């Protein structure tokens, strides 16, 4: 390659588009496939003009949860309100000196 | 609690050969593309070579291609640097380095026909303020340790960096600077270590 | 085929205060587009990444670090410096093989002129015993780094028989130290009388010289 290192695959954030009514709770889905145990893992949130803001992170209104199978997390927004309409995201950030992030694809809340 | 640990440093003889070994833990070593980098005694950061996370590809400096060889083994964590056709101008400390940053701490090469010895401890007697020292020469290879009076006196104190003699040999000097009228009220010894001799000397300084 | 990127630092020396911000500049011979890394050393210390890709901070990198740059033309910024900063500074480029490092930039405490304290220490009896003579003149506390040392026998300038040796910036008064060892067998050692050793330095209005009569 370019680069002497492993390539790796960003995170997959799921559904593409969810939609749930106020008052529940909304629940995303980070896939990401790690090749170290040396990340983090960020949800973020872009307004309409791609400004980032981050909500919660693994590690520690929203939550995130790591499943036991490894490789899956969960990004939930507790009691939804609808100034929480957009767009949603996560990224994995690695913790070596130089730091890299993938970020997953965009899906809509 | 990611590390990075180099061996296989030491004294070699020119045209001989010499492997460095770098043990990675804490990491996935098979995702990490390696370096060697080299450092000069008193001198600049000197890239070396690198090698794949794969092992598909090297590249090498041109002071050291065809010398050198850089391989790896992903199923035990090590890097290797195998060093042949050594010169003189082959001696600094080898650090291996991961290509995202991680840096172990070094081991020193020394390409040389001289064999191990200890130093020779000579007094800088004193003749306000006075100064004194050791100087500790004839020894090999680097490094040295100086103290004074077991640790007690650092106020005042230069060790300088070695010099490395037209003969192979290396020498330094420490100094410390004192009031003139404790040269006769307090006692000054040098404590002079060189792991490699295995000596330990006390060497008292005092005006003659 | 394959060319060396040469990457030039400059200034080599920034003299600054605590507090004071710091700019160092890396050219690099063609473009290396931002593949431009920043790296740290302390003495007796691996080297440490402080800026990769011309302008990411390293993880863990405090703010008042920053990097820019591209092409050619490479900064790094410290916007005020810490006492823990005052170091050497390499840059890299990893654009093209083989990866090529600047020769460094030091940044040292600046500080007030300062007139070197001169010693001069003839052979110990016991090393004459041995076959050769050590004289060694010594430099205290200096500011700034250059100083000039000749040595003299019997008025005669020597050449090619001393070696120096200088410490690294004294943490507490930003001073620094030399000593020059100017060595001799014992049989010419005893062929002469004064050995005399002169130092030059900006804080000095003109030349010091010390000597000493071989016999006292
Ligand atoms: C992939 O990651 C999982 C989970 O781990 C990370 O743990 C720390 C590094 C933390 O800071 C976060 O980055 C992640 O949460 C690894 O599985 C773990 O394995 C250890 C081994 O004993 C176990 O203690 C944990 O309970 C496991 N956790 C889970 C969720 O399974 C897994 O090993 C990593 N995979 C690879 C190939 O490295």
């Amino acid at each position: 390659l370019d680069s002497p290192d492993r390539p790796w695959n960003p995170p997959t954030f799921s559904p593409a588009l969810l939609v749930v009514t106020e008052g529940d709770n909304a629940t995303f889905t980070c896939s990401f496939s790690n090749t170290s145990e040396s990340f983090v893992l960020n949800w973020y949130r872009m307004s309409p003009s791609n400004q980032t803001d981050k909500l919660a992170a693994f590690p520690e209104r929203f939550r995130v949860t790591q499943l036991p199978n490894g490789r899956d997390f969960h990004m939930s927004v507790v009691r939804a309100r609808r100034n929480d309409s957009g767009t949603y995201l996560c990224g994995a950030i690695s913790l070596a000196p130089k730091a890299q992030i993938k970020e997953s694809l965009r899906a809509e809340l | 609690q990611v590390q990075l640990v180099e061996s296989g440093g030491g004294v070699v003889q020119p045209g001989r050969s010499l492997r460095l070994d770098c043990k990675a833990s804490g990491i996935t070593f098979s995702n990490s593309g390696m370096h060697w980098v080299r450092q000069a005694p008193g001198k600049g950061l000197e890239w070396v070579a690198v090698i794949w996370y794969d092992g598909s590809k090297r590249y090498y400096a041109d002071s050291v291609k065809g010398r050198f060889t850089i391989s790896r083994d992903n199923s035990k964590n090590t890097l290797f640097l195998q060093m042949n056709s050594l010169r003189a101008e082959d001696t600094a400390v080898y650090y291996c380095a991961t290509n995202d940053d991680y840096w172990g701490q070094g081991t020193l090469v020394t390409v040389s026909s001289a064999s191990t010895k200890g130093p020779s401890v000579f007094p800088l007697a004193p003749c306000s303020t006075a100064a004194l020292g050791c100087l500790v020469k004839d020894y090999f290879p680097e490094p040295v340790t100086v103290s004074w009076n077991s640790g007690a006196l650092t106020s005042g104190v230069h060790t300088f960096p070695a010099v490395l003699q037209s003969s192979g040999l290396y020498s330094l000097s420490s100094v410390v600077t004192v009031p003139s009228s404790s040269l006769g009220t307090k006692t000054y010894t040098c404590n002079v270590d060189h792991k490699p001799s295995n000596t330990k000397v006390d060497k008292r300084v005092e005006s003659k | 085929s394959t060319g060396e990127i040469v990457l030039t630092q400059s200034p080599a020396t920034l003299s600054l205060s605590p507090g004071e911000r710091a700019t160092l500049s890396c050219r690099a011979s063609q473009s290396v587009s931002s593949y431009l890394a920043w790296y740290q050393q302390k003495p007796g210390q691996a080297p440490r990444l402080l800026i990769y890709d011309a302008s990411n901070r390293a993880t863990g990198i405090p703010a008042r670090f920053s990097g820019s740059g591209s092409g050619t033309d490479f900064t790094l910024t410290i916007s005020s410096l810490e006492p823990e900063d005052f170091a050497v500074y390499y840059c890299q480029q990893s654009s093209n093989w083989p990866r090529t490092f600047g020769q460094g930039t030091k940044v040292e405490i600046k500080r007030t002129v300062a007139a070197p304290s001169v010693f001069i220490f003839p052979p110990s009896d016991e090393q004459l015993k041995s076959g050769t003579a050590s004289v060694v003149c010594l430099l205290n506390n200096f500011y700034p780094r250059e100083a000039k040392v000749q040595w003299k026998v019997d008025n005669a300038l020597q050449s090619g028989n001393s070696q120096e040796s200088v410490t690294e910036q004294d943490s507490k008064d930003s001073t620094y130290s030399l000593s020059s060892t100017l060595t001799l067998s014992k049989a010419d050692y005893e062929k002469h009388k004064v050995y005399a050793c002169e130092v030059t330095h900006q804080g000095l209005s003109s030349p010091v010289t010390k000597s000493f009569n071989r016999g006292e």
